[PDB]
RNA sequence: GGGCAGUUUGACUGGGGCGGUCGCCUCCUAAAAGGUAACGGAGGCGCCCAAAGGUCCCCUCAGGCGGGACGGAAAUCCGCCGGAGAGCGCAAGGGUAGAAGGGGGCCUGACUGCGAGGCCUGCAAGCCGAGCAGGGGCGAAAGCCGGGCCUAGUGAACCGGUGGU
RNA sequence: ACCGGAGCGCUGUCUCGGCGAGGGACCCGGUGAAAUUGAACUGGCCGUGAAGAUGCGGCCUACCCGUGGCAGGACGAAAAGA
RNA sequence: GUAAGAGGAGGUAUAGGGAGCGACGCUUGCCCGGUGCCGGAAGGUCAAGGGGAGGGGUGCAAGCCCCGAACCGAAGCCCCGG
RNA sequence: GGCGUGCCUAUUGAAGCAUGAGCCGGCGACUCACGGUCGUGGGCGAGCUUAAGCCGUUGAGGCGGAGGCGUAGGGAAACCGAG
RNA sequence: AGCCAUGGGGGAAUCUGGGCGGACCACCGCCUAAGGCUAAGUACUCCGGGUGACCGAUAGCGCACCAGUACCGUGAGGGAAA
RNA sequence: AACCUGGGGAACUGAAACAUCUCAGUACCCAGAGGAGAGGAAAGAGAAAUCGACUCCCUGAGUAGCGGCGAGCGAAAGGGGA
């Protein structure tokens, strides 16, 4: 019957609805001490793309 | 051996509680190259069974298009679109007086 | 190690940090040295916990 | 089949290569950002429109053209002029 | 609470047990970029510093001969010879005195919002970072500051904890 | 009806085996299996080959086919190696 | 055997269950440090429970609901000993 | 008389002294159900197409717009809006 | 962490009574519990007939002809051929 | 024989191990009920001063939720009809 969409990558990823998948950063957790303000402001987004086309493919149905 | 690049981090704030969804008044956005497209009158019942809408509340009028001397029904209006109605149109909010 | 337990400089005015270490095996007490919050300018900052 | 005393080691362990030299040569054109030498000490160094940042390491400032200088007495230099 | 029920019991390897090991950095093996295998070579690292950061002013080694209470092949100073073999936290390699070394005054840029563009590489991370806008230190100023001469000082994501919007 | 060691009488266990005996086999007569089975028109030396050949090669004895008998090879059958 | 009951046993500690060596004739040494077994009205921690100082949300208020201290608690392991 | 080391499988690699196989007749293995997804044949056009079902049928079709698809995305969100 | 259901223990009232609006208190709505009967459209194939871009004695149901007979094993049960 | 409501309830597998989970309250054991049953007239359903027993088909929608937030599991209102 009917694929399920998988709940998890869909409960935590982007793909602009053109087809780009574009996901959030992380190594952004339990660090913060001895670290700067440069790893701050680059640890607020994130990029990807290929293997995101298999990606594409698991957000499924209803796309997204 | 890793997982499927689950090294992502999940953000989804508000991925719902349990007891639901939150019951909430949708929306639905349009633009005014649509309202370009017909002259005349552009109330609900026009625009639900014929152009976009599809029995989802809210419209918002925006985006860009023309400006006609013509009749919109919504209930509420982007400042470029309240614009387009300056030129020419008709401004209807939340229907009931 | 510690004996140079790391802090995070909280500042004033209700928040906005940059993150240290102190020295307790120096005389170094608390530490309100100053830095830049990401909300104004060269202000204050303190110092709060681990 | 009786196999007398052996032995064993602790010289297994080796660094790994890190990708290192020069990226640009005479000619190219950098663009502000792109770098042209991963480098450990002052074996090339920086001068007109080049920068060096904190690893030892020659990059762009302008849309330049590469050349070298040669100059023994203090060493070796990376010179950029792009137009002008 | 082994009387019974249920699973776990890594991988390693000149056929297996044992030891040893799984990550990073140094340089050989690398055949003049890269780069590369071996129970092939020799080694180091899971820390550090409110000063060991910072701007400006200043001085420059090791050692070599001669000379000196204690010392005395080494204390230290002096005279001269000495262009980096000194020192540069801890491994080396490399680089360095036309400083990155050694002393001092005023501070405190181990900033905020970014991010051009490259190195690297399957990915994921790792990496150098012009220049911009706020504001601040130093220096008359030119100009410098998004940590320390550098190559290790590391841990994706959930699960939670505190302060806060 | 348990495992060593030694002496006595006795014996085909041995030296060294010979004869005979009935029964299998061998010839005729009535009937008639099996595992294995790619096919074979299937000999040997010296080398060849993923290491061990009738078959490749530089080469061997020998008309065609059979019967009794011995057991070396077909990496011999029993197994999808204890 | 979940039990009901059953056996044991219409037996009674010269009995019935377990372990250990396996006639009889001679014999049995060192240690409670561990562990188990034993024995213990001090002491420690500690489950639900009792409890209520403080405390929150909310309603004008009476109030309803939750968080929840001090102190009390055994079996158990530690503790004293055989 | 010149030339010639079976087949399949397996293998860095077979005449292999690795194996399957005596011979033959026949049976016997890459489909479909849902959805996605790229390319394709067409009706359509900022539009498409109905599902259960109902009407009819005796291999006879039409009707039924609930709904899915499509025009706005961007912030996780409130929401801002070709930003 | 709601509502339903319930094994123990504590144990109401009879309409400002009760339960729910997802912990809970306030405001507003919903509905009257702890006893009961109900056709219709649903679901299926021992079976009647009817049909098929279903098969033709290795196929087809296991069973086309006396198939749940032979024969396997005490047994549960296996399972032909023709 | 199937369909049926309750009374108990598996393991193999998936997660490339494996206990949470899944497989599924699924196979299987009991019992009973009948062409039907089961169910069934509102302490309902849920946001508007909305509808109004039950079973069935559809969309709602793999949506809303659930989880070493892994595998994977996964509904109800509304509406279109019986």
């Amino acid at each position: 019957p009917k694929m399920k969409t998988h709940k998890g990558a869909k409960k935590r990823v982007k793909i602009t609805a053109s087809g780009k998948v574009v996901a959030m950063k992380t190594g952004k957790r339990h660090l913060n001490w001895q670290k700067s303000g440069k790893e701050i402001r680059q640890k607020g987004r994130k990029f990807v793309l290929a293997k995101p086309e298999a990606e594409r493919i698991k957000l499924l149905l209803p796309y997204e | 051996g890793r997982s499927t690049t689950l090294m992502r981090l999940p953000k989804r704030g508000m991925q719902g509680q349990v007891p639901g969804e939150i019951k909430r008044p949708r929306y639905q956005g349009v633009n005014l190259k649509d309202l370009a497209r017909f002259e005349g009158e552009v109330t609900p019942e026009l625009l639900v069974r014929a152009g976009l809408l599809k029995k989802g509340y809210r419209l918002k009028i925006l985006g860009e298009g023309e400006a006609k001397p013509l009749k919109v029904v919504a209930h509420a209006f982007s400042k470029s679109a309240l614009e387009k109605l300056k030129a020419a149109g008709g401004e209807p909010v939340l229907l009931e007086a | 190690v510690r004996i140079k337990l790391l802090l995070e400089c909280t500042e004033c005015k209700r928040r906005n940090y940059a993150t240290e270490k102190n020295k307790r095996n120096t005389p170094n007490k608390l530490e309100l040295r100053k830095y830049c919050p990401w909300c104004r300018k060269h202000t204050v900052h303190r110092e709060v916990k681990i | 089949a009786h196999k007398k005393g052996l032995g064993s080691t602790r010289n297994g362990r080796d660094s790994q290569a890190k990708r290192l030299g020069v990226k640009r040569y005479e000619g190219q054109v950098v663009r502000a950002g792109n770098i042209l030498v991963r480098q450990r000490g002052t074996r090339f160094k920086p001068g007109k429109n080049v920068g060096m940042g904190r690893d030892f390491t020659l990059f762009a400032l302008v849309d330049g053209v590469v050349e070298f200088q040669d100059r023994g007495r203090l060493g070796r230099y990376v010179h950029v002029r792009p137009l002008a």
